[PDB]
């Protein structure tokens, strides 16, 4: 019969429920003083029966009171808080074009015939087309589902043909797009929520952090103000101009798309800075994108870089307990941390830092019961062969510039 | 939508419960509950989800986290539980086995509260959250940002530059340097009197009557005996025995109509002024003329001091007010604006009763003690200046020097006579009156005194500083913990280094 | 821009074809408010959207591309005036981004 | 109050037939390849009103006439039929089709014309303007027939992702399109158009689960048949081809359960007894 | 039983026939399979109660779940989400009219509510009670039956309800009519919700350029911003200062308005610069111009520059045709394609160029039909003679801070 309100620690209302003895005190002293509220009994029902709807009600309302603040909402409910920021919750589409076909003579490429790639690509064509008698015609394609899919640059396999067609061949003639799925978030936009916190603002770091966020394929964007400008360097990152924004942004974005917001966020007079040579890759190297002010006149100049890639392992030795069969769910679970699918806990990003016991415990919480031994790391550059087990330490730098990333296949589990 | 929703829970309680205990107290009492826990719990959250009013540390929390500060900074829970020093405070708990009543000294203490970084009343965890959202909400601009720490600190109130709220943002320009909308006042037996730098003129012919003839009692019925002016022995303001009694003899509806030069102009503000004494009546109409019959009426009560009769034959009255002098006299300004040129005359006569006009009729005969009219062009009274058959033009004083801020006048400031000042110079506003200069009798030159506050430009590109606290008496953990960058409550634009520091 | 017919009833709910999706729209009389259950090709899309005048139905993005439209209340919804009074307007992609774009700049 | 409704699509506008003239429709609708059928019995027609309706439906100016490219080759009639009391209608759709069959049926004083209609009656179309897809899957067969005569489309079936090596090229004109999606995979899966939406979807399964509709009120009694049940009742215009039902009955309680539709037979008479439908409903999986 | 109303799709209430028709089940099943639940019985009457409850709360849920949406957010959740941003919804009040001149006779008194009215409707109460003295006319104080800023001229107030003795009312010119207000409504909340977020979602320069162009006779606007830290042209303004906006106002509008619209887009940190000589006339003096704040008196300058001001000339050499033409129509056309009153076709706009192609398309454009043989145009400095024959050119690049004006008496047309 009481709503705790954890002030500061868990910013939770919780329901105590304990409205039996509530219950039976108003059927007593209204109904009677001296009645037999035993069960069995019809009275005892009744009680029994009501005090189960109060416990509902107050569960149900506590939800309720609760989903006003995140990391305790869910769909259509943190959905309110974000479109509060107008964080917005980010659309369905899907969209590819501009693919070639190798084929024989004069075939009726039917529409929707269907290709695939390595990685499950499943491509159909967009509309009917009839090849020319040449040996090679330029078709549209879709993606069949909502996620975000990069098929490699070389020619792979066809799903749907005529005997005739040889092979959709992938050029650099071809284009691609983002898609998002709903809120991809699930509890990812916990994580992202608090970095688009300032959508709205415009001419700061954090507006410019969550606008240029907000562009399709930046999974992360690290932004230094460099305010202090007397050249040195400052917070990482070293400082050509004294006075210049730097700007890291990871994915694989349009460079017209992300440009028009950095530059849509220009926090007035600041200039870019992004050499120091090894510092992050420059997009354009000299003279970057020209891109054109809304406000017409001139044609600036936008300068932003590209991190470092690197290749991630994870040696993780468990001891499989408690009679629970897990062959290869390890590598799963420490993907997915790394892509940040989990829930508060941000995976590699462009700022981030490959440690041991993140993974370890990433592998904790996907998995408990199999008694993490050991979880060496290291890395490697973006080629390079197997750091060898010497490398194998518990932690990696990764300084603010670079980014790190974990394959499926570079986890591997030593079972004792 | 419209048509009702009732919802009561008592609804079912048909007529056959009316004098049953058990149903109807079951029924009560599930009301009572549901009332309870679902009403009364929305009320309070809708209250808690209220930002001006989150007074529920939970809500300054709830909230903290929907804006996305770290919570180290923020002192909530109930206070009174550290010990420090003082009897307002805890004291040392001791092993009191026994369970003392009292507690021992004190149940408990602790050292939640650290200094130099955490805050602890809530108003102004309030204040840093609502400052927080203006942060991300922010673009930059110095009008927005000042608008809303006003909206704020002060709910939307102005300020006095004798406090000083909060200042500028990153926008490294400072107004001033030099002086503009100088504004002079003089303060004597006038009382706060403001002088002119272009030549000010006063169109009566007279001001001070000591002789019938001076000026004419006009009187449309003439039942009675023309008002009079008498050479009165009182007090006057300047400080002779030189007013003018006017009276008006019973069943007389006679007024005086001072001599002036006509026409005054067309379309042009007028200003009449004079000093009145209470005399056998307690008020005083005058009347500003136009064309027939467009003039304006006003009736002053020289004791009251209230305008209560404002009368508009036509689009003519503007305003009306009155000043207070010592030796209980009064000036009373009419100003008014019409657009013909026929402006001949202003008529003046003592009020019988409260709303007396010029041509009201007298039961007895009252007499009013008048001194110094003034009748000018513009919106505002000026000092008193004789007039004795002309239309006086004068000119009060001429800025020889607009950086040091020395002013030159045409005649020496009298012994005594204070001198305010109102405008802008050295960078520094002065929207009230302030005293520059006293008269020695002798003297003409006077230099100005420092306004307000601060040089103001604070030299540098690309960054600027705040400034608060002497108005808003905030506390210094308020200070440090907003000059913290780390935190980012300040509204920033990105590369603009802003401290808040500042009292 | 297609008006959706009507009835002048507390509790009601319509399925139609519109837009090259089936959608359906339970609206219901909630205290002193209007709520509408959407669901789109049966499965559902929300649940107690408060209806309001101009005030998109459909308010999250995810609900809305790729061009799949949107419901738009002439006025604060009312049972008693629909039909004769208060329409609502179904908007097809193009129209509802155009929609978007004029409402974003007011 | 029944309400029934009779329009017409013609040069000149629309031209409803309202219930005041003695009006009898017969529709009977399946899920077969079959177009469903209406015969519809007007009488009290005036003479012009004969003029104007009799003189444009013919069979005509496509047989010994060219004067044909697109619609307006016959006429597209549907019937909207419901209740109204309180001033509340409830004017639903129940048939969409081309004349195909003129008539009269009793002479004077009571000329009455009796008219047959078929849905998509169109079958003398552009003979098939797109060519059909080599190899391709079934869903995809399915969305070229469905492009091809400009209805959309429910696809909901289990087969939809099977290959089909060379998928009727044989075919003539635009309604045969049906006749081979039904012809192919025919145990369960039958294709069918309602009104102007062409359905292909598995026979013991709903087009639209939410959709179902209780019925607990009959004519006569539910019975029991060699499917599913079998019952009649009053115009409800919320009972559609293919829709789910949950029927709870009374007199046989055996019945009860949740069905789904496999054949409608609406006989709708404004100045007659017959106000019915009859639905054949088979178990819903 | 109440299976999950809240799920994840927002809240989902069903009718109260279902949930009556649940409690009346669970009833059932508690206290007997055949008990009568009649709503005269007291199990009748503890089931209804619990269907108004249960019920109740599934509307309020449902009505307050999606709460934090200020787009569709209502009242007072409305009124403090828009309090954040400084939007305040108002308070309705209404007119107080005081002093009011009352005439009548001898000591008639006027009593409360005495319900007076002006001669356009807008029917006022007395709020208290007067008698009038020995003079006749006393003073009254009226306030409005309805909300807003209701008009209260001075002119003869009728009175609907009199007593015997009053005369009438006056609104004489010492009445301080106080107006009221009307509040405001959520939808025209969000509006200035929305208006704020328009404001606060530009960067510095397109800020400025809205601003300034929502002040009238400013016919264009040109605006340039450094961000360089390197005292340069950028493309074609010379710029003085590293970290600076220089923007030019065109037409002849007003300075303090111009100034406030300038001070209120300021991007702040980055300064205005006058640029060097002859960039644009620096009017106002070395020293910007003062404005003050409307937020504080604090105080702050600002700088803006007028383009340098041209002459243009034209000569044409057309052939009337058929139909008869006068040179005054083509010297009418081309002044009118200049100042920018045609469609489509900006016109001599801020730092545009001078072309007689352009001029000849106008020409030809007004009035088709003429034959156009040659077109010259030149520009020269205000006040300046006429450049001499052959001095024209067929085309005049111009630079980024002037405009010219071709008046009537600045085209020579000639008929060959």
């Amino acid at each position: 019969a009481n709503y705790n309100y954890i002030v500061d620690t868990g910013v939770i209302v919780a329901d105590t429920a304990d409205v039996l003895s509530d219950v039976e005190a108003e059927f007593r002293a209204a109904l009677g003083a001296n009645i037999n509220l035993a069960a069995s009994t019809p009275q005892g029902s009744l009680v029994a029966a009501e005090a189960i709807a109060r416990s509902s009600v107050m569960r149900n309302e506590a939800r309720i009171a609760n989903t006003i603040n995140p990391n305790v909402s869910f769909g259509t409910f943190l959905d309110a808080i974000c479109a509060l920021m107008g964080i917005e919750r980010g659309s369905d589409l899907s969209t590819f074009g501009y693919g070639v076909q190798v084929t024989g003579r004069s075939q009726t490429r039917i529409s929707t015939g269907s290709r695939v790639q390595t990685p499950a690509g499943a491509i159909f064509t967009v509309l009917s087309d009839v090849t020319i008698p040449a040996g090679g015609v330029a078709t549209i394609d879709i993606k069949s589902q909502e996620y975000g899919n990069i098929p490699l640059p070389v020619g792979n396999l066809i799903i749907i043909d005529g005997t005739i067609g040889w092979s959709g061949a992938k050029v650099i003639a071809s284009t691609r797009v983002d898609p998002g799925s709903r809120q991809m978030s699930d509890a990812e936009l916990k994580n992202a929520r608090v970095n688009r916190l300032a959508i709205q603002g415009r001419n700061s770091t954090m507006a410019i952090k969550a606008y240029v966020s907000a562009v399709p394929n930046v999974t992360s964007v690290n932004v230094i103000e460099n305010n202090t400008g007397a050249v040195q360097v400052v917070n990482g990152v070293s400082f050509t101009l004294p006075y210049a924004v730097w700007v890291c942004v990871a994915g694989n974005p349009d460079k017209q798309a992300v440009a028009d917001a950095l530059w849509a966020a220009h926090n007035g007079g600041t200039p870019w800075d992004y050499g120091a040579t090894n510092n992050g890759v420059p997009v354009d190297g000299p003279n970057g994108v020209p891109v054109r002010d809304p406000a017409s006149g001139r044609k600036y100049v936008v300068k932003w870089t590209t991190p470092i890639m690197y290749d991630g392992y994870v040696n993780v030795t468990v001891q499989q307990g408690s009679s629970s069969v897990a062959p290869e769910a390890i590598q799963n679970a420490v993907v997915n941390y790394a892509q940040g699918k989990v829930e508060g806990e941000e995976g590699l990003v462009v700022g981030a830092s490959l440690s041991a016991f993140e993974v370890a415990g990433a592998i904790a919480r996907e998995i408990p019961g199999i008694y993490i031994k050991l979880c060496q790391v290291a890395c490697v550059a973006a080629g390079s062969p197997a750091p060898a087990p010497g490398d194998f330490t518990s932690e990696y730098v990764m300084s603010a510039f670079g980014q790190a990333t974990i394959s499926v296949g570079n986890v591997r589990v030593t079972f004792v | 939508t419209l048509p009702a929703y009732n919802s009561d829970i008592q609804q079912a309680l048909k007529w056959l419960h009316n004098q049953a205990p058990g149903i109807t107290g079951l029924i009560q009492r599930k009301a009572q509950w549901y009332d309870r826990f679902s009403r009364q719990f929305w009320a309070n959250w809708e209250r808690d989800v209220f930002h001006l009013k989150t007074a529920n540390p939970f809500g300054l929390m709830v909230w903290c986290i929907i804006l996305g500060t770290p919570s180290k900074g923020f002192g909530l829970y109930p206070k009174n539980s550290s010990w420090a020093f003082g009897r307002l405070r805890q004291n040392f708990i001791y092993s009191g086995t026994q369970v003392p009543p009292p507690a021992d000294a004190s149940p408990g203490g602790n050292f939640y509260g650290g200094g130099n970084a955490e805050i602890l009343n809530l108003d102004e965890i309030r204040k840093v959250l609502q400052l927080r959202y203006v942060a991300l909400i922010s673009n930059g601009s110095i009008a927005y940002i000042n608008r809303m720490l006003r909206y704020i600190f002060n709910d939307d109130e102005p300020w006095d530059e004798a406090t000083g709220l909060y200042f500028y943002l990153m926008d490294s320009t400072g107004e001033n340097g030099p002086v503009e909308n100088l504004a002079i006042y003089r303060k004597d037996w006038e009382g706060m009197v403001l002088l002119s730098s272009s030549p000010r003129t006063n169109h009566v012919l007279t001001s001070t009557p000591a002789s019938d003839a001076d000026w004419p009692g006009v009187d449309p019925a003439a039942s009675g005996i023309p008002v009079t002016v008498e050479t009165a022995s009182a007090t006057a303001p300047d400080g002779s025995a030189t007013v003018c009694k006017l009276t008006k003899p019973a069943g007389s509806t006679a007024y005086v109509s001072a001599p002036i030069d006509g026409p005054l102009g067309s379309g042009s503000t007028v200003t009449f002024s004079f000093f009145a004494k209470a005399g056998s009546t307690r008020f005083i109409a005058i009347q500003s003329a136009a064309d027939f019959p467009s003039r304006a009426d006003a009736v002053f009560d020289l004791d009251s001091g209230n305008v209560i009769s404002d009368q508009m034959l036509d689009s003519s009255v503007v305003s009306a007010r009155m000043i207070r002098l010592e030796n209980g006299w009064w000036r009373c300004v009419l100003t008014t604006k019409t657009v013909s040129s026929s402006f001949r005359a202003a008529y003046v006569a003592p009020a019988e009763t409260n709303f007396s006009w010029i041509d009201s009729n007298s039961s007895a005969a009252i007499d009013v003690l008048i001194w110094g009219a003034q009748i000018e062009l513009g919106d505002t009274p000026t000092g008193y200046l004789e007039t004795t058959g002309a239309p006086v033009t004068m000119t009060d004083y001429v800025l020889q020097n607009a950086q040091t801020g020395t002013v030159k006048f045409t005649q020496p400031l009298p012994t005594g006579v204070e001198a305010y000042w109102t405008g802008d110079w050295k960078g520094g506003t002065a929207a009230e009156p302030a005293r520059f200069a006293v008269g020695n009798g002798t003297q003409d030159t006077f230099t100005l005194s420092d306004p307000a506050y601060i040089g103001l430009p604070t030299s540098g590109a690309f960054k600027l500083e705040y400034r608060v606290g002497p108005a808003l008496n905030l506390s210094p953990q308020l200070i440090n913990l907003m000059n913290d960058r780390a935190v980012g409550i300040m509204p920033t634009c990105a590369g603009c280094d802003v401290k808040v520091i500042q009292e | 821009m297609k008006k959706i017919p009507l009835t002048a009833v507390p509790n009601q709910a319509i399925s139609f074809n519109a837009g090259s999706s089936y959608w359906k729209i339970r609206l219901y009389q909630n205290m002193d408010m209007m709520n509408a259950d959407i669901s789109r090709d049966g499965v559902i899309v929300c649940h107690g959207v408060r209806c309001f005048g101009g005030i998109p139905l459909l308010q999250y993005s995810r609900q809305y591309r790729p061009d799949y439209g949107n419901f738009v209340f002439d006025r604060d919804a009312d049972w008693t005036l629909f039909g004769d009074g208060i329409n609502l307007f179904y908007l097809d992609g193009a129209e509802f981004a155009e929609y978007q774009a004029l409402a974003t700049r007011k | 109050k029944r309400i029934l409704r009779v329009t017409f699509n013609m040069p000149y506008g629309p031209e409803v037939i309202r219930e005041d003239l003695d009006v009898r429709v017969r529709i009977m609708k399946a899920a077969l390849r079959i177009q469903n059928r209406a015969t519809m019995e007007i009488f009290g027609l005036t003479t012009q009103l004969r003029e104007s309706l009799l003189s444009q439906f013919t069979a005509w100016k496509h047989r010994q006439r060219q004067v044909g490219r697109e619609d307006e080759l016959m006429i597209k009639v549907s019937v909207e039929a419901g209740y109204s009391d309180q001033g509340r209608e409830q004017v639903s759709r129940v048939f969409v089709g081309e004349v195909a069959i003129v008539d009269i049926i009793s002479p004077p004083p009571d000329i009455g014309i009796r008219i047959q209609c078929y849905t998509r009656q169109i079958d003398r179309t552009k003979t098939i303007r797109n060519m059909p897809p080599a190899n391709t899957t079934f869903v995809k067969f399915v969305e070229w027939g469905a492009n091809e005569m400009g209805l959309n489309f429910i696809c909901d079936t289990s087969y939809n992702d099977q290959v089909l090596k060379n998928p009727g090229r044989s075919i003539t004109v635009a309604s045969a399109i049906l006749a081979s999606i039904q012809d192919m995979y025919m145990p369960d899966v039958a294709a069918f158009v309602d009104d102007d939406i062409l359905i292909v979807k598995d026979r013991d399964k709903v087009i639209r689960p939410d959709e179902v509709t209780n019925v607990n009120s009959f004519v006569g009694i539910p019975s029991w048949s060699e499917w599913g049940v079998e019952f009649q009742c009053l115009f409800e215009p919320s009972i559609r081809v293919a829709g789910g039902v949950a029927v709870e009955s009374l007199m046989n309680p055996s019945v009860n359960g949740n069905y789904v539709i496999t054949a409608l037979e609406y006989d709708l008479a404004s100045r007659d007894r017959p106000f019915y439908i009859k639905v054949m409903g088979s178990p819903a999986a």
